[PDB]
């Protein structure tokens, strides 16, 4: 069942990626698949019937092969590894529910949320919209160490509940770039245009490397302290579409299996900080999560009644790359008004 | 300064992908396409 779970995870991430690129070709794409699927999985604890099976199938799980307990046990076990600080490597993740003041929730939902997702629970006065926004935004700001401050832009006075996930990552490169080797260089957006960026560089270093002649791309892994790493994929100019057409678990596995320690004469990587924020309603609908967004929503495992739907799924992610290492943060909010 | 003949240069001066994969679960913690580091 672990391999079925693994296949679902990659499929969800790449299905999501393809929809994001379709909506905004040539724009930066920055997101955390796990932040999104964790929030949706947390929500599904309170979902029933079609609403529930749509959520879990939309996350690409196959319910004929993996049970709901096995899915939630997968999130539980993973989430238990995402709060550690060691050797300049920081990983943090939090889940929380912000619940309308005086609104009562079913014991099984609050128990399950705690046991499987480590969820925290805040009472919230959604009639004071400014203060409720500051509450939720402050929770995410604290969790992401100041990197994500405005997850919630708008909040409806009729909101019954907001479910929130955040993930925070910060590491030092195993072999850091020396800033004396960073220089202003061109970054080619395309054939018609370039932009000046601070280009970091490392000279005469051995790293995991694979040249894929069939996809016209170069794959390297840069290592962080604390046994973390990042896979970087560099398509040849105007071959991004070819790589994107081949994104799959099979391709990803082929990349990792093909990596070799290779001595590299020079490595150039930009120093940069970018962010994106998303309303994921349309894309989640495309992926098949439909009933939860409508009057047909059966979230009665939460409140005991069918008086709750999802109005908005928002996501923000931030990527910071610099000589010493990298910082990545993301957060997901599911807003749920009364119905 | 000095001149050297080298086999391999890796130069991220054009759009690229970064993918953060969990070993055990294959969960994708994070994924990005950088088409413009300045935006």
């Amino acid at each position: 069942v672990d391999r079925g779970l693994a296949s679902a995870n990659v499929d969800f991430a790449f299905s999501l990626y393809k929809q994001l690129v379709l909506k905004a070709p040539d724009k930066n794409v920055i997101f955390s698949p796990l932040s999104i699927s964790t929030a949706l999985a947390f929500l599904s604890l309170g979902a029933h019937n079609t609403t529930l099976t749509e959520i879990l199938k939309g996350l690409k799980f196959n319910l004929t092969e993996t049970s709901e307990a096995e899915i939630h046990q997968s999130f539980q076990h993973l989430l238990r590894t995402l709060n550690q600080s060691s050797d300049e490597l920081q990983l943090s993740m939090g889940n929380a529910m912000f619940v309308k003041e005086q609104l009562s929730l079913l014991d099984r939902f609050t128990e399950d949320a705690k046991r499987l997702y480590g969820s925290e629970a805040f009472a919230t006065d959604f009639q004071d919209s400014a203060a409720a926004k500051k509450l939720i935004n402050d929770y995410v700001k604290n969790g992401t160490r100041g990197k994500i401050t405005d997850l919630i832009k708008d909040l409806d006075s009729q909101t019954m509940m907001v479910l929130v996930n955040y993930i925070f990552f910060k590491a030092k490169f195993e072999m850091p770039f020396d800033p004396q080797d960073t220089h202003q260089s061109r970054f080619y957006l395309s054939k018609k245009k370039y932009v000046m960026v601070p280009m970091m560089s490392l000279h005469h270093l051995t790293i995991p490397y694979f040249r894929d002649e069939e996809l016209s791309c170069t794959v390297v892994q840069l290592n962080y302290t604390g046994n973390a790493s990042a896979l970087f994929i560099l398509p040849d100019q105007d071959k991004m579409e070819e790589v994107e057409a081949m994104l799959s678990q099979e391709t990803l596995s082929r990349f990792f299996d093909s990596l070799e320690f290779r001595e590299i004469g020079e490595l150039y990587l930009p120093k940069f900080s970018i962010s994106r924020d998303y309303n994921l309603n349309d894309i989640l609908l495309q992926l098949g999560i439909e009933e939860a967004f409508t009057s047909k929503a059966d979230l009665s495992g939460i409140t005991g009644a069918r008086n709750l739907a999802v109005s908005q799924v928002v996501h923000k992610a931030v990527l910071d790359v610099f000589e010493e290492g990298t910082e990545r943060s993301a957060a997901t909010a599911l807003k749920g008004p009364r119905q | 300064i000095t001149a050297v003949e080298t086999r391999t240069i890796v130069r991220f001066n054009r759009p690229f992908l970064m993918i953060i994969v969990d070993h055990f679960t294959w969960s994708i913690f994070f994924m990005s396409k950088v088409t413009n580091p300045k935006q």
